[PDB]
């Protein structure tokens, strides 16, 4: 597991082509996230 | 040391994460291939995750974090999807949850984008798809995906070209 960026404790991955893309987020240390909520879902076969 | 709480649809906290996921189903660049082909969920259940031991040690990063960026831990709410989940809500995030060959290092990944995390639920690429029909698009077999409290601080910019 590499470190984070010196003076910096994530990265903030932000697409630039795809404008309806939304940020993807990076951590090097397991105790920075929380596992609140478990959800269960089936994905949806469109009409 | 994890109990899980069963919400009711009928609570606002139910109808808020469902509302997070449902709202942030995009259009993939590979046409569904490694998610399936879909434009909402049927939400099944959604259980809260009590572990005051794996709280306690996430608080604690916090205020470390918080404290070295000035009074700003920096925190979101984010997906998770992983073959690995029931490890980490029984035993916490560590390396072996990294994605090792990630666009952005080797850590551990987090998204806005609900099916962003939907494509890795069943693996990298989604893997060979549900363990029981081998499908990327099944209907039928039960996902799971975590939304999870991540603390950022100081966070590296980084632009992609996706
Ligand atoms: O090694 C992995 N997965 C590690 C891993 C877990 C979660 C993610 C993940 N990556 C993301 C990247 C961008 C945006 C969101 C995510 C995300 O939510 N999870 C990536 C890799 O799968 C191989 C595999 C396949 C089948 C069985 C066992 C293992
Ligand atoms: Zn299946």
């Amino acid at each position: 597991m590499a470190h984070s960026p010196p003076g910096h404790h994530s990265v903030t991955g932000r697409p630039s082509v795809n404008g309806l893309a939304l940020a993807e987020y990076v951590i090097y240390r397991g105790e920075q996230a929380y596992p609140e909520y478990l959800i269960t879902y089936q994905i949806m076969r469109p009409e | 040391g994890t109990i899980l709480i069963d919400l009711s649809p009928d609570d606002k906290e139910f109808q808020s994460v469902e509302e997070e996921m449902q709202s942030t189903v995009r259009e993939h660049r590979d046409g569904g291939h490694a998610g399936g082909i879909f434009n909402r969920y049927n939400i099944l259940k959604i259980q809260k995750v009590c572990n005051k031991k794996l709280w306690e040690r996430y608080t604690h990063r916090r205020k470390e974090v918080s404290e070295e960026n000035h009074n700003h831990a920096n925190e979101r709410m984010l997906f998770h999807g992983s073959p690995f989940v029931n490890a980490i809500i029984h035993k916490g995030f560590d390396e072996r949850h990294a994605y090792i060959g990630g666009m952005f290092g080797a850590g551990i990944y987090f998204a806005e984008n609900s099916s962003k995390s939907n494509q890795y639920v069943y693996g990298i690429g989604g893997g060979t798809g549900c363990p029981v029909h081998k499908d990327r698009s099944c209907y039928i077999c039960h996902r799971q995906l975590l939304f999870c409290r991540v603390t950022l601080g100081k966070s590296f910019l980084q632009f992609s070209a996706m």
